[PDB]
Parts: structure tokens; C-alpha cells; sequence
DNA sequence: GGGGGGGGGGGGGGGGGGGGGTTTGGGGGGGGGG
DNA sequence: CCCCCCCCCCACCCCCCCCCCCCCCCCCCCCCC
């Protein structure tokens, strides 16, 4: 009964007044029994919300604003006490309330997941609870330039001073909880707007997906604020010296922080590869091309002015359209007739992990401030230059064990970590000769390959498509690195036989299945496939034998369905698709498999005036391909007019006519 | 073997209508109007031998202005366009759509024939109107 | 359990033109430099105006259009003149970031 | 059955031109001349309502000065229906 | 705007407003069924000071002393109540369409 | 013995209709006559020269659907129907039989 | 290893219910009579 | 020239619409050939 909930909220409100407040004689001042009150609040979290799976206390604590109005004041004032004392050297007690404040922050910032195992109460309360965590993240990053962050590192430093052995289990746990605090503060992110599907949709959809609370803007939550507050509290320095000092109880949270820093930021944004106004002028010219295009597709006179075109077909029958531009351009008339159809084919549809490169829209970017850009790129630079190989060895040498018990989230975050920093160092080393590929040498050490192979193989066998996609990305970066070191050169030949047979088959099977999965899944399949083919060509077991495993129709469907997003794709992605087509069609000469109308449609749309950029390099590749493709299609139809029907359909898997269809004698 | 663009309800080929108007929008001499109407005694070469609507289109391009004013009787002077006057009077929306598009097309044709430095992007951006007048009895 | 579906903001499309307009305007606002009848101790007028707003706890900023017109080949001023209604939210995003950078007290009624 | 406190001597004062969004739901003290005064009508204060479906009565709503009461659904049958003022359990206050 | 659902006391917030007074279409709570039944939380919602003012064509600029043309102008925030009737003013802002709501 | 109750009918592109005279035999009658491809034209126009005939034929055969959706329906019935397979293999069997 | 058949989800159509759609007084301007 | 008059100006059925329910189609999975 809700009587219990209002009683609980009354209790937490009374506890909220017990913690402390401002003293007018303004400074924050602790309450009587304040340590016992903090312990009792920790006990409320345990006693009710954990033990009964409710999150009611986690809601009530936010209602009475304890985190923002008591705990961060306590920690920041305690930080100032200890800072001033350090310069000028009953802290034995106040240390305890600082620690219990940190425990409460770790609890209240603890990441939220919703599953079939969650209670009905939890999944009901999930949204507003996420919103309150976002207010917490804003306050933690903003308040006194986030001085509580230095409070957290100081609490950790006061057990890093003592010996490696002298750090007791309590000290080890305390350092781990400090890492979980920083991880959580990175990890809070706006929740998904999750809708009941029993009742039908109205005549309009959801009015907005925005789930922020009114006192928050997205910039308050953005990475930029994280970088600024972490720099101004030297959290980056703390993490860098911590990973340098590793010489392993805390290694998994320490990896996890770097994952949460990397999961959604693109490496190219840290490299350039009147400047802002100049580039804005470039952007505006580019969209002005689309303006002149739609203007060509627009009437010179008012909408009520419309006369009627009639398209008499090649047969003695007539259609009718009102388009004034179409009246003098039959292309527009035909396509407008097709646009007018009310009918569509109905299309069928298609969680405990955060948003990332695994599931973001493919053009998403963090727009850094240049100070934060410098601070972040130099932080991850110094990490790579110190902490990478040691950390990766520590955690991968963990993950050699306990693979059967590795939780799905842990698997995907490990794979993303691997991929992200390997990709970054490859890119930086392409940009700087001063940067060295050997600085990520741990990636190529054979245990790492074996584990990544075990992860991808088990994920695919389990049909865990999330982790399969993660391992697919990690494999792409492993192969990418392999190609770079094959040029920069032994271990290359080791992995180039260890990946034989069933691994070749597995890699050949992802782009068969990819057509059934999201754009990013398909993109990673294409990326992996391009890397695989360039690797095998660089080596060249037999080259014809392997590529035959790729040149099959579901792979062509996956490439087509990827290419169907052509406007939203990037020039390099289209280049990779058309290099694959160059191989299949020009080099391998299995041209019959691409004589199908879906490709014809897609080629026309992208070569259209409202298709690709006229100046695009990828448009040049498409044009080159299309010229050769049309010439061969004309030639095959001239030799075989049955293909005028066959163009409509999948090719005949009946070999006895299929060979004749494929080659025409 | 091919589709045909027809002014609906009329059996008029739009392509033929377009050519019949284009070949008057260029190559028309204002002397032909003085052959059509009264004051035929006052033909004067230095005012009547100009390609009159190209003179209009070039001044119009220099001023960069969208409108071409067109006395309807001029269509009856030029041999290939006499029928198009009746098509205009009876089916004006479609014929005017054709004439607008043809003016824009001829602006492009003039700058590419002269391979001029004037902005193709301007002409492509610009909408172009014909403003036909002096149709007949008021 | 309640049959339901999750809608995610991260798959949204962001207008790169608007984001770049925001960046250009943000840079302009924080460092547009001028001074007159004095040495070259440039006032950086709109940063100083944010400080004036903070002192008087105002909620509006006055911008001279010509100052945008001279800035960075005038492309920003042309864009904000022509297509203001698209770019106003992007301008307010840029302004909010600048005020956070130099006057974070103003982000609330305070 | 009730007492109303009258808040005398409120220190800050506004003229009618001077009121703004930031004064919304605030207490204010205002100067003016009464220009048009209507009659002394009764107005609903506490009102139980009847759903014309199911067991009719709904608990007493409190009427404001600004809008009619809305009953989105009848809390007994948890559905839409017609609604009507309960003639026994309703009480009136003066309004002007 | 900010609203609370009639059948569960969840709150929607930061609802952007069109020219009509606009209410949410879906309830954020997946345990709840609702579409279009709301109460506005006044204290959480955000308002702007607003003032329409009508202008007419300047007396010296009317081409022959005829009837002037008119236009509706919207002031908001700190710009409200600065203008006055009979005053001759320069404005800057956006030309906009307004539907029949 | 019973008075009728109505039930909504539905029509979809059956393989029989796809094999009517206005079906694939229309393609065989008209495609090589109507599509023309040349080096004298750019790739976009040549692609359009294909697409125009197939679109007009698709609409005249089954006007209900959009051209792309029609193409998906055609590809999927091509993936499945046995009589359509016997017809298609009969085309390439006839070319073999030349 | 591919194609058919069974089972479940999702979308579209069809029906049913409901709500909406000139007199009298006063001030000020403008014109006419003493 | 001044004052009074008088004239003007103003305050039950049918359609659209929405909600609910049922059927049919299309995809996926498993078995059979
Ligand atoms: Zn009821
Ligand atoms: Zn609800």
C-alpha cells in the first residue's frame, strides 16, 4: 500500500534534516550524530531498496535533495579542511563522514539497469530516477568547479601513501569505490523514453523524446564539462599516476573508467585531418547545392496554378499528374506517379548496457571546446604512452580466466576499450612519426588474439549479437594493426595461420547475417570484410578459395542494404563498398550476381542531381563503376535477352541452367 | 515505343509545343509583327531586324530579373508558333508552364553557347515568368 | 510485465550546419575584440557585457549586427540574417556555453 | 465552519503595469480604482459529483476561482461517463 | 510546459510549445496506458512575458496620404511595454507566419 | 440455409498474374524494343532508360504498389514460387535449346 | 541444405458511438440658424 | 459668432472523428525430404 511509501518518505525527510545544514554564525555545519545518520541512510538503501528491490529510498533521497544539499557540501568543506591542513602540517572523525559521504554518492550514482528480473516498481520508477541521477551529475561536475572530485582523489591518496601490502582489504575496497565513483559520474546519461505498446498510437507520435529534468541542459551533462572539471581537479593526473603505479585488485574498474570515457567519442575528432567561418561557408555552400536542387524540383508559379500533364504510355492508355515541373520533364512525372501510391510494404521490427559506437547514429560527434580537446587528447596520449600495455595485460590476463562467467556488459566494454585505443594509436601514428605502433604492442601478444577470438566465437555461437558486433569491431582493429605492422616490419604470420579454417568461415558468415541487423552492425561487417580482404591480399589458404566464401548473394544483400543508406553514409564508406564491388565485378568477374534491379535503382538515386555531391570522390568511383557496369549489362542482355526477366529476380540456384545464366556460353 | 507528354484533354504534344515556342523565343524578328498587323509601311531595319526576344533575354540577364513580358499577337507572326497562340488561349496553365521553363532553359542556353562567366548558379536559382498580354478583345 | 518499447535520443540527427554556426557564434561572442580612443586594451565587448549582465543579473544580451558582419568573412552574419529561425536555438546553445565559461552564476535566477 | 486570514501590511507593492510572469502565484499588494463590480453570485466551494454510470458519488472537489472542475474519468469505474453536481453534499461561497 | 498524468502521478517536463497550447501524446511510464489526459504543473512550467503590439505604415511614407498598411508585432521578455501608442518605432526581429490556431 | 455476412477481400501480386500475358511475356515482348543503352548517353540516363520501362510495366501490371516495394515483392516471389522457377529456367533452357 | 508448414505478432479495415453545428443610450464631430 | 441639433458609431439529423476489435498476412523457426 502507498501508506508505506509516504511513511518511508517521511522517514527519509527526517533523516535529511539530521545530516546538517548551513550555520549562520555561510559555512555548512554537520549535525549531531551525523556519522550515525549517514550510516543509517546507507542502511536504508540496503534494508529496503536492495533487499526488497524497490528504489523507493533512491527516489525519496532525491525528493529531499540530500546529495546536493548536504553530501557535496560536507565533502567540499572537508576537502578545504584537509587541503589547508596539508599546507600547514579532530580529522580522525571527520575522515569517517567524508568516507560515508563517498559511499552514499557511489550508491546514489550507481548505474541503473532494467530487465525482466527487475521488479515492477523498479521499471516503473526507472525514468524519474535516471533524471535525478542527471541532476546529481550536473551538481557533481559544476559545484565549486567540481571540488568534490579532488575530495575523492584525496580520499584515495590517503591509502595510496601506505605500502602495497599495508593496503588492507578495506583500503583496497576504498580505492575501488573511489574508482566506481569516477566511473559512475562519467556513466550517468539521459534515459530512454520507454512507452507502453498495449494502447495504439494516436494520429501523432510521441511529442518529444527529451527526458532531461527542467533544471538541466544537455551541455551540463556533456563530456566537455567532464573534461573541464576533471582537469581542474587533476583527476586525469590521478588516473595517469595510478595506472603508471600498477605493479591488480582494482584493475577491472580502472579499465571500465577508460571504456566510459571512450564509448561514444570518435578518434578523428581529436585531429584536424577565420577557420570556423571558412568551414561554415563551405558547409553553407554544400547545403546551397541542395537548395538549388529542390528549387529545380519546384514550381515557378503558385500551387493553385496547376494544369494537368497526361502521360500517354507506349500503349494506348493515359495517366494524369498535376506537377508543373513534371509537365516538362517526364522523369519527374513518372517518379511522382510512383510517389502518389498510398500503399507501402509493411516492415517488421528490429537494455542492460549504455549507448556507444555500438548503437549511435553514424554521424554523431562530440563538439569539444578546444581547451577540452587538448586536455582530453593529451590525457589519452599520456595514458597510451604509459598505462595501456600494462593495464591491458592485467585485465586480459584476468579475462583469460572466468570467460564462462564474464557478464555481457563486461565483455562488450572490454572489446570496445581494445578497439578504441588501438584505433587511436594507429591514427596518431599515421599523423605523428613521433608516435610508435610498439606502444600498443600488448594488443598483438598472442593471448590477446586468442581471447578476442574466443569472445567473438562464443558470442556468435551464443547468437549474442551485441557482443558479436563488439568483437567484430575489435577484430577489425586487430587486423588493421596487423596490416600496419606487416608493413612496418613474425607474429603477423602466426596470426595469419591461427585465423585459418573455422575463423575464416566465421568471418565469412557475419556479412551473410548482417542484412538482418542495424546499420552499425552492417557497417562493422563491411569494415571487417575490407580489412580481411586487404589482409589476405597482402599475404597472397588459397586466395581464390577464401574470397569465394564472401562472394555469395546474402553478402551482396548485406552490402546493398548497407549502401541503401547512401546519403547518410560517409564518402570513405561508399568507397569501401565500391572497392568491394570493384573486386567482385571487375576483378573476380562474377558479374551475374550484381545484375539485379535493386542495385540499378540505388545507382540511379545516388547519381541523381539530388543524389551525391557532384564533387565527391565517391561519386567519381560510382560513375566509373556505373559506366563499366552498364556496358557489361548491355553486352549480357544482347547475348541473352532472357536476362530482361532474370534482372527482376534472384539468380537461378538450379545449376543446370544457372551456369548458362551466369556465363551464357 | 515511348511515353508522350500530352496537355491533358487536348492531344497536344508538349514536346512539340515546347519546340514551337522555343523556335519563336529565339530567331523572332520584330519586323514579323509589322508584317502581321497594320503599319506595315513603317518597317525599319535598325529597330525591327533584332532578334527581339533575345534582346529582351540579354537585357533581362544583365538586370537579373525574372519576368519576360510577351505580347500574345507576336505568336501569330512566326510560322511555327501560330497554333501555339490558340493552344495558349485555350490551355493557358500548361502552355505558360512550358513558356516559363523554356525561358529558363534559354537563359542557360545563351550563357553556355557564349560560354560566359555569368553565374549558372544564379540562373538555376532564379525562377522565370512569362507575362503574356494583349490576348484579344477586352 | 507491461509490453513496451524504448525510444532513444542518441540515434537523432544533428544539423552540422547549426552546430558549426553555434561554434562560430560562440567563438565570436567570447573573443570579438575592439577598442576606441585609447591604447589597444581591447574590451572584448560581449564578454564584458556578460559580466555586466552578471553584475546587474539581467537576462538579455545586446549584439550589434555589423560586428557580426565584419567577423570571419561575414558568413555568420549572412547566415543569421537569412535563416534566423533555424539558427536561433543554436545561438542560444552557444551563448549558454559562453556564459558557463565566464559567468556561471547567470545560468540560474540566483 | 472556517476562518480566513487576511494578510495586512504586506511590504512590497506593485502597480498594475508593474506585474510580470515572475509574480505568478506570488502574493502581491496592488493599488487601483474599482471600475466595474459584478453581482454577489453564489459559487461552488466543496462539491461531491455524481457519475451517471456505476455507483455515482465522487469525493468532494475544491473549486478554484479560475476554471471548471474536470473529471477525466470516474474513479469508481475508472472510465469516462457523464457527470452531474451532487445536490445533497455541495456547499456554496459568495463570489464577485 | 510540464504536466502530470491523470491516472498516474508521473510528470512530463520541458514540453516545447507550438502556437497552440500543447499537451503530451504519450505517458513516460511504461506501466501506464495514457494518451492525452493531463494536469499542468504551474509551478514547474516556464512562462515568458508576452505583449502583442500593432503597427501601421509611417505617415510620411504612405505613397499618397491614403490608408496605411498594418502589421502585428510580438514583444517578449525585457522588450515588453517599452513601446507606446502613437510612438514611431524601429523594430528588429523575425518575420514569421502564424497559423489560425 | 443461411444469409451471408461480409468479409473484407484482399489482392496481392500472385505468381499467376506475374505470369499472365501482361506479366513477364510483356517484358519479353517489349523490353529489348523499349530499353536502349548507349555510350552516347551518361550513366544516369542509361539507368533511367532501364528504370522507366520497368516502372511503367510494373504499374500497368500491378498499379497498387510503389516501384521499389513491387521489386521486393517480385524478388521474394522469385525466391519462392515453383511455377515461376519452371518458367525462368524454361527461359534459359530455351536459350540453351537455341 | 532448401522448402514447406505451423505458430505468433503486427497492421489495417470496419463498425460503432458521440459530439457539434436589434434597440437605447451616450459622446463627440460636424453643420446650420438666430 | 455661438449654440443647438442631428448624425454617426459602438456594444434533430448528419458528418467528422476517434476508438476498439478481429482477422489476415507475413515473417521466423523447425522439421522433412
Ligand atoms: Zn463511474
Ligand atoms: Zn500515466
Amino acid at each position: 500500500a502507498d501508506f508505506s511509501l509516504t511513511v518511508l518518505r517521511a522517514r527519509i525527510a527526517l533523516l535529511a534534516t539530521a545530516i546538517g545544514g548551513p550555520d549562520y554564525t555561510p559555512p555548512y555545519k554537520l549535525g549531531d550524530d551525523c556519522l550515525a545518520c549517514l550510516k543509517d541512510l546507507k542502511r536504508w538503501f540496503k534494508l529496503v531498496d536492495d533487499q526488497q528491490k524497490r528504489w523507493d529510498v533512491a527516489m525519496a533521497v532525491a525528493e529531499y535533495r540530500i546529495l546536493t544539499d548536504d553530501l557535496l557540501p560536507i565533502l567540499i568543506d572537508w576537502e578545504n579542511k584537509c587541503s589547508l591542513a596539508a599546507k600547514l602540517a579532530n580529522k580522525a572523525y571527520y575522515d569517517k563522514i567524508a568516507l560515508n559521504c563517498l559511499q552514499l554518492l557511489v550508491l546514489m550514482t550507481w548505474p541503473l539497469i532494467v530487465t525482466e528480473q527487475s521488479s515492477s516498481n523498479q521499471i516503473t520508477l526507472y525514468g524519474e530516477l535516471k533524471k535525478h541521477q542527471l541532476v546529481y551529475k550536473k551538481t557533481i561536475l559544476s559545484m565549486e568547479s567540481g571540488k568534490v572530485l579532488r575530495a575523492a582523489i584525496r580520499l584515495a591518496l590517503d591509502v595510496i601513501k601506505i605500502d602495497r601490502l599495508s593496503r588492507t582489504p578495506r583500503d583496497n575496497m576504498v580505492l575501488k569505490l573511489v574508482l566506481n565513483f569516477f566511473r559512475n559520474v562519467i556513466a550517468i546519461e539521459p534515459g530512454e523514453f520507454t512507452i507502453n505498446t498495449k494502447k495504439s498510437m494516436p494520429k501523432k507520435g510521441i511529442t518529444s523524446i527529451d527526458t532531461l529534468p527542467p533544471n538541466v541542459s544537455m551541455d551540463d551533462i556533456s563530456l566537455n564539462t567532464v573534461i573541464s572539471s576533471f582537469h581542474k581537479n587533476k583527476v586525469f593526473g590521478f588516473l595517469l599516476t595510478l595506472t603508471s603505479s600498477l605493479s591488480d585488485f582494482i584493475n577491472i574498474p580502472l579499465l571500465e573508467i577508460m571504456f566510459y570515457f571512450t564509448k561514444d567519442v570518435n578518434q578523428e575528432l581529436l585531429f584536424p585531418r577565420t577557420s570556423a567561418g571558412f568551414e561554415l561557408s563551405k558547409l553553407l555552400q554544400k547545403e546551397h547545392q541542395m537548395r538549388k536542387n529542390v528549387i529545380k524540383h519546384t514550381s515557378a508559379r503558385h500551387s493553385r496554378f496547376g494544369g494537368l500533364l497526361s502521360i500517354q504510355t507506349p500503349d494506348k492508355t493515359r495517366l494524369t499528374v498535376s506537377g508543373s515541373q513534371a509537365l516538362v520533364d517526364e522523369k519527374i512525372a513518372l517518379q511522382k506517379l510512383d510517389d502518389s501510391k498510398k500503399w507501402n510494404k509493411r516492415i517488421i521490427k528490429k537494455e542492460g548496457l549504455p549507448n556507444s559506437l555500438l548503437n549511435s547514429q553514424t554521424g554523431k560527434a562530440i563538439f569539444f571546446t578546444e581547451s577540452n580537446g587538448k586536455h582530453f587528447k593529451e590525457f589519452i596520449n599520456n595514458f597510451i604512452d604509459s598505462g595501456f600495455n600494462i593495464l591491458l595485460h592485467s585485465v586480459t590476463n584476468y579475462f583469460t580466466t572466468e570467460q564462462d562467467r564474464m557478464v555481457t556488459l563486461e565483455q562488450v566494454e572490454y572489446l570496445l576499450f581494445f578497439a578504441w585505443f588501438v584505433k587511436y594509436q594507429l591514427l596518431r601514428s599515421k599523423i605523428d612519426n613521433s608516435a610508435d605502433i610498439k606502444q600498443v604492442s600488448e594488443a598483438l601478444k598472442e593471448v590477446t588474439f586468442i581471447l578476442v577470438s574466443s569472445l567473438l566465437r562464443s558470442a556468435y555461437d551464443l547468437k549474442n549479437w551485441t557482443v558479436t558486433h563488439a568483437g567484430m569491431i575489435a577484430f577489425n582493429e586487430l587486423l588493421n594493426l596487423v596490416s600496419r605492422t606487416k608493413a612496418a616490419q613474425d607474429i603477423e604470420f602466426i596470426v595469419s595461420r591461427l585465423f585459418s579454417d573455422e575463423r575464416i568461415q566465421l568471418l565469412s558468415n557475419l556479412p551473410k547475417i548482417g542484412s538482418k541487423y542495424s546499420l552499425q552492425f552492417m557497417k562493422s561487417c563491411i569494415e571487417l570484410t575490407h580489412s580481411v580482404l586487404k589482409v589476405l591480399e597482402q599475404y597472397s589458404v588459397n586466395f581464390q578459395k577464401v574470397q569465394a566464401n564472401y562472394m555469395t548473394e546474402p553478402v551482396i544483400e548485406t552490402y546493398i542494404n548497407f549502401l541503401e543508406r547512401f546519403r547518410e553514409l560517409e564518402d570513405d564508406s561508399i568507397k569501401k563498398v565500391f572497392s568491394f564491388f570493384h573486386r567482385v565485378f571487375v576483378q573476380a568477374k562474377e558479374q551475374a550476381l550484381l545484375f539485379r534491379f535493386d542495385l540499378i535503382i540505388l545507382l540511379r538515386e545516388m547519381l541523381s542531381p539530388d543524389g551525391l555531391d557532384r564533387m565527391s570522390r565517391s561519386r567519381k568511383y560510382v560513375s566509373q563503376f556505373s559506366d563499366y557496369f552498364l556496358a557489361r549489362l548491355k553486352k549480357r542482355l544482347k547475348k541473352s535477352p532472357a536476362w530482361f526477366v532474370g534482372l527482376l529476380f534472384p539468380p537461378l540456384h538450379n545449376s543446370e541452367v544457372g551456369f548458362y545464366q551466369r556465363y551464357g556460353e | 515505343s515511348e511515353p508522350l507528354r500530352i496537355i491533358w484533354g487536348t492531344n497536344v504534344s508538349i514536346q512539340e509545343c515546347t519546340t514551337n515556342f522555343r523556335n519563336f523565343l529565339m530567331s523572332f524578328k520584330y519586323k514579323f509583327r509589322k508584317i502581321l498587323d497594320e503599319r506595315e509601311e513603317f518597317i525599319n531595319n535598325t529597330t525591327d531586324e533584332e532578334l527581339y526576344y533575345i534582346k529582351q533575354l540579354n537585357e533581362m540577364r544583365e538586370l537579373g530579373t525574372s519576368n519576360l513580358n510577351l505580347d500574345a499577337r507576336n505568336l501569330l507572326a512566326y510560322k511555327q508558333t501560330e497554333d501555339l497562340y490558340h493552344q495558349l488561349l485555350n490551355y493557358p496553365q500548361e502552355v505558360i508552364s512550358i513558356m516559363d521553363q523554356t525561358i529558363k532553359d534559354c537563359m542557360v542556353s545563351l550563357i553556355v553557347d557564349n560560354n560566359l562567366d555569368y553565374d549558372l548558379d544564379e540562373i538555376e536559382t532564379k525562377f522565370y515568368k512569362v507575362r503574356p498580354y494583349n490576348v484579344g478583345s477586352c | 510485465s507491461f509490453k513496451s518499447r524504448a525510444l532513444n535520443h542518441v540515434k537523432k540527427v544533428d544539423d552540422v550546419t547549426g552546430e558549426k554556426v553555434r561554434e562560430a557564434f560562440e567563438q565570436f561572442l567570447e573573443d570579438f575584440s575592439v577598442q576606441s580612443t585609447d591604447t589597444g586594451e581591447v574590451e572584448k565587448v560581449y564578454r564584458a557585457q556578460i559580466e555586466f549582465m552578471k553584475i546587474y543579473d539581467l537576462n538579455t544580451i545586446y549584439i550589434d549586427y555589423q560586428h557580426l558582419s565584419m567577423r570571419e568573412n561575414g558568413a555568420l552574419a549572412m547566415a543569421i540574417s537569412e535563416q534566423y529561425y533555424r539558427f536561433l536555438p543554436f545561438l542560444q546553445k552557444g551563448l549558454r556555453r559562453v556564459v558557463r565559461k565566464y559567468a556561471p552564476e547567470l545560468l540560474n535566477t540566483s | 465552519s472556517e476562518i480566513h486570514v487576511r494578510i495586512s501590511d504586506f511590504p512590497t507593492i506593485y502597480s498594475l503595469r508593474e506585474l510580470r510572469e515572475s509574480n505568478l502565484s506570488s502574493l502581491v499588494r496592488v493599488t487601483g480604482v474599482v471600475t466595474r463590480r459584478t453581482g454577489v453570485f453564489p459559487q461552488l466551494k466543496y462539491v461531491k459529483f455524481n457519475c451517471l454510470k456505476c455507483g455515482s458519488i465522487l469525493g468532494p472537489f475544491f473549486q478554484d476561482s479560475n476554471e471548471e472542475i474536470r473529471i477525466s474519468f470516474c474513479t469508481n469505474c475508472k472510465s469516462k461517463g457523464p457527470f452531474r453536481v451532487n445536490g445533497e453534499k455541495t456547499v456554496y461561497r459568495n463570489y464577485q | 510546459a510540464s504536466f502530470t498524468c491523470d491516472m498516474c502521478r508521473a510528470i512530463v517536463d520541458n514540453v516545447e510549445q507550438s502556437f497552440k497550447y500543447t499537451e503530451p501524446t504519450f505517458c513516460p511510464n511504461p506501466s501506464c496506458e495514457n494518451r492525452a489526459f493531463w494536469t499542468l504543473n504551474v509551478t514547474r512550467s516556464r512562462f515568458l512575458d508576452w505583449q502583442k503590439v500593432r503597427i501601421q505604415e509611417n505617415a510620411n511614407e504612405i505613397p499618397t496620404g491614403s490608408m496605411p498598411r498594418t502589421l502585428d508585432v510580438i514583444l517578449r521578455g525585457d522588450s515588453v511595454e517599452r513601446a507606446k501608442p502613437g510612438d514611431r518605432c524601429k523594430f528588429t526581429g523575425v518575420e514569421i507566419v502564424v497559423p489560425d490556431v | 440455409a443461411i444469409t451471408a455476412r461480409k468479409r473484407r477481400p484482399q489482392v496481392k501480386l500472385t505468381a499467376e498474374k506475374l505470369l499472365s500475358d501482361k506479366g513477364l511475356p510483356y517484358v519479353l515482348k517489349n523490353a529489348h524494343k523499349r530499353i536502349r543503352i548507349s555510350s552516347k548517353k551518361n550513366s544516369y540516363d542509361n539507368l533511367s532508360n532501364i528504370i522507366q520501362f520497368y516502372q511503367l510495366w510494373a504499374h500497368e501490371l500491378f498499379p497498387k504498389a510503389k516501384f521499389k516495394d513491387f521489386m521486393k515483392i517480385c524478388q521474394t516471389v522469385g525466391k519462392t514460387d515453383p511455377v515461376l522457377r519452371e518458367y525462368r529456367v524454361s527461359l534459359f533452357r530455351d536459350e540453351m535449346g537455341m
